[PDB]
DNA sequence: ATCAATATCCACCTGCAGATTCTACCAAAAGTGTATTTGGAAACTGCTCCATCAAAAGGCATGTTCAGCTGAATTCAGCTGAACATGCCTTTTGATGGAGCAGTTTCCAAATACACTTTTGGTAGAATCTGCAGGTGGATATTGAT
DNA sequence: TCAATATCCACCTGCAGATTCTACCAAAAGTGTATTTGGAAACTGCTCCATCAAAAGGCATGTTCAGCTGAATTCAGCTGAACATGCCTTTTGATGGAGCAGTTTCCAAATACACTTTTGGTAGAATCTGCAGGTGGATATTGAT
């Protein structure tokens, strides 16, 4: 039976989903999260469809972003794999 | 006659104008700033734009999207500069994967 | 609810981040990150929301959090 | 009512591309990039406007916010075509 | 020739909390670049504020989210005990 | 005519009311300003000035300095987490570093 | 109309010594012998920034002589704010 | 009876100690005032500088480099070295949003 | 270091749902015709600081030597993370009410603007006042040794 | 354990820098009039929230193993430590004068205001582009030599 190799089917999936633009965490997990956050701040509180998406749209890019740093530190120590580490260092020099 | 017809521009000299003057940016506004203003936000629009149908042609789509938006800018050393922390929605990344990724 | 943002979500944000190769523990520290940041912007957003005396967070409400944040976000406007 | 930008970003759009369309999520990305863009420029104006102690705001002040917000050629582009059309609005 | 500053107002404040200790030309010059940028971040932020809400006036108000906007948490709290506290005295 | 009260002592003040009142005014923020506005203002940015100059004053003491520099600023600023956030892209001039060596580079 | 030396060649000025003492300051323990280059150039590119802006207003006020304000408003707007030489 | 010697790394960390003790400048006053003017010239000729601004401008490029060596050195640590090296530079600028 | 077999990617296709473009009505915004005010440029001029140099003392940069220890290179396997098959449940998609909010509009009491007049807190410069910088010297703690 | 060295820790005083004193006056405060606005009340649709339901496809789980990460190990050459030499920085002060500020005057340019003309926003109609799937060839991968 066919069997890729560790690694062909991990870069396909990368080639497919940087040429893509869809969201990529599910929309009512994401809304749910968001709205118990939200209930810590302000009681009663509504929210408009776009203001959702909205926050996906920002949350999504956020993280995108921070795996290539991530990725980058992860190279940086010959390594291919990401690692709490990478992200931590990667937040740290960003200043979060 | 519209002052946009005078300045040879498509961008809303009037309009301009009045967001000069009601955004609380200085007691008085000169005649020639918002047509100066006016011009360079054309100037900048009809760059992106310029680049955006390209990678829309490329695309062989007659319609512009988010994604050409994304691809000119972030292709465009002056333009990604100008817009460095700037998210566009549904925009993307760039494809670009690093060397020590690829097989051999 | 956190535990909503799966692991083949947070694959699939990697790899669109060029991520090769990940690690069993960065599920979980990811979605620690996650909820900061939301947090931030979301306790933002409300704080323009009650200022309109609104009890509808707008996605204006969003998009000034973000700005204020440096995170500018365009398409919602 | 509620304003934008889209019917003069189209009119610029159809001066480069003819025959080249755009959607609504993409406009609505160019609208964000003007009044973005807006912002910045007005804000410096104003800043350079109050460290000088003047009350108006002028051409001047509009290029030189220019010169300091916009990289590189263009700068050089963007002071032109403000210079050209002031020159050509003024007469 | 005549400069204005925080200077003195600074020192008021200093003499409050610690009644014999001074502070140097330097230290108080980075006291008054302080004092200003706050000023801004504040101002500029209320501005905003009343301009989103088609408000042609920054009142205490504003002020007050800007306040929240700006300062970190336990200090935004604070700084709002602080303000509130004044505006009232000041109303009476 | 009334005996001159002044705002701040109205408020209970030692920051300038009329004086940030004028710069509300002047700095064209908005067409309108509040009276409460410039009170609130003063108020806040005196209670910033009091806690920076209290931590500063502290660090000065553990020195054995009677006299705030700008190293107790930052000292203070950098110590105090949530100075250190306001604060984040801030430069304190002769303000140095905190003393912090990572644990690696010690001998073994 | 008594002009200085021309100035030529001055980031050389910026010292392997001087260069060890910021990276010491900085917590670095050892260094690559092509570090120090490397930081003149990073150096360079930064101040280049800030004094090109920094002119920019001088130009705007119509002034001949830079002054502290021209290069604290310069590095406030590349997000860098300085404090202690107001006024 | 061998002279005296430090092994190598002790008065590196002595001196990080000094340093990170005190507030003075690190480069020299003159030739910083030099390059600044050097750099100014090629924008306007005939510039004159408030002494002030040249001291501004020292102490936020030393600040600058002081930081830049932190996450420089956070790099290379990363990279579970002790010595700090270009690539660790590049990183942290990369990371920073400089490049 | 090529081959045969295999799997996935990527144009290209069509039909038609629906997203975009076109249209027309109409408040609201820009334009316009005049009148009137004013910000700031020009021309001065006084007088701070700034540019440049000078001397001298010694702090610090440079070049050298050399050996400790680091970075780089390499070896190897244990255990982690990728790939794939399987079947369950969470999300997606769609329908239906209706209650909650935005979003508007009207009108006075209350708030703010701004000018005039008057008073006092803030400033600049002078006069006092006094930490702490260096300079001294001894205790203590760390280091590297053969 | 020692010798060698660095750092720590009081103690000292004089003077450069900080604080206080003084008194004029810029700007804040008092007062009165003019102008704007906030909110209580009364509305109207319109987005959300709540709820229900089916079903699709995305996720959770278990298995197998490929290969990556980390540890161990070896070496040569680079960087840190130490030292002499002498340069050029630092410090303090002179000497001109370039160029900020400070004043005064007066138009070119801006605001103000009353009223008309033009335009841009909006929602439905009219067009016509993508996209949902499905095909076939291009491209790329795998295991075997
Ligand atoms: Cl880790
Ligand atoms: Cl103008
Ligand atoms: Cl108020
Ligand atoms: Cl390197
Ligand atoms: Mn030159
Ligand atoms: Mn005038
Ligand atoms: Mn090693
Ligand atoms: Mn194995
Ligand atoms: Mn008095
Ligand atoms: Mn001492
Ligand atoms: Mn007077
Ligand atoms: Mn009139
Ligand atoms: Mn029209
Ligand atoms: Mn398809």
């Amino acid at each position: 039976p066919h069997r890729y190799r560790p690694g062909t089917v991990a870069l396909r999936e990368i080639r497919r989903y940087q040429k893509s633009t869809e969201l990529l965490i599910r929309k009512l997990p994401f809304q749910r999260l968001v709205r118990e956050i939200a209930q810590d701040f302000k009681t009663d509180l509504r929210f408009q469809s776009s203001a959702v998406m909205a926050l996906q749209e920002a949350c999504e890019a956020y993280l995108v972003g921070l795996f290539e740093d991530t990725n980058l530190c992860a190279i940086h120590a010959k390594r291919v794999t990401i690692m709490p580490k990478d992200i931590q260092l990667a937040r740290r020099i960003r200043g979060e | 006659k519209t002052r946009s017809s005078r300045a040879g521009l498509q961008f809303p000299v009037g309009r301009v104008h009045r967001l000069l003057r009601k955004g609380n940016y200085s007691e008085r506004v000169g005649a020639g700033a918002p047509v100066y203003l006016a011009a360079v936000l054309e100037y900048l629009t009809a760059e992106i734009l310029e680049l955006a149908g390209n990678a829309a042609r490329d695309n062989k789509k007659t319609r512009i999207i988010p994604r050409h938006l994304q691809l000119a800018i972030r292709n465009d050393e002056e333009l990604n500069k100008l817009l460095g922390r700037v998210t566009i929605a549904q925009g993307g990344v760039l494809p670009n994967i690093q060397a020590v990724l690829l097989p051999k | 609810n956190i535990q909503g943002i799966t692991k083949p979500a947070i694959r699939r944000l990697a790899r669109r981040g060029g991520v090769k190769r990940i690690s069993g523990l960065i599920y979980e520290e990811t979605r620690g990150v996650l909820k900061v940041f939301l947090e931030n912007v979301i306790r933002d957003a409300v704080t323009y929301t009650e200022h309109a005396k609104r009890k509808t967070v707008t996605a204006m409400d969003v998009v000034y959090a973000l700005k204020r944040q440096g995170r500018t976000l365009y398409g919602f406007g | 009512r509620k304003e934008s930008y889209s019917i003069y970003v189209y009119k610029v759009l159809k001066q480069v591309h003819p025959d080249t369309g755009i959607s609504s999520k993409a406009m609505g990305i160019m609208n964000s990039f003007v009044n973005d863009i807006f912002e910045r420029i007005a804000g410096e104006a104003s800043r350079l406007a109050h460290y000088n102690k003047r009350s108006t705001i002028t051409s001047r002040e509009i290029q030189t916010a220019v010169r300091l917000l916009l990289p590189g050629e263009l700068a050089k582009h963007a002071v032109s075509e403000g210079t050209k059309a002031v020159t050509k609005y003024t007469s």
